[PDB]
């Protein structure tokens, strides 16, 4: 129960290692 | 980049295709063919192209 990541243009392929480079800081709080 | 070395390559890493933030691919177009060695006087040609 906690909200939607910001994905912002980013793809996750299923069994695929992915990075994640989100800009906003409210994502670094959660 | 990787066989000409020129600028730097972290620009292109951050300006990406896969960002969506490419809302000029015009830019993204001139900004390529600004790094080619090709004479200016051909470079004004280009510009003249219509399509």
């Amino acid at each position: 129960h906690l909200p939607l990541i910001a994905i912002t243009r980013n793809p996750v392929f299923p069994r695929f290692i992915k990075i994640i480079e989100v800009k906003n800081k409210k994502l670094v709080e959660l | 980049i990787a066989l000409n070395p020129l600028y730097r390559e972290s620009v292109l890493q951050m300006m990406q295709a896969g960002q969506r933030v490419v809302d000029n691919p015009i830019y993204l177009s001139d900004m390529g063919a600004a790094l080619t060695g090709a004479e200016s006087h051909e470079l004004q040609d280009v510009l003249e192209e219509t399509n």
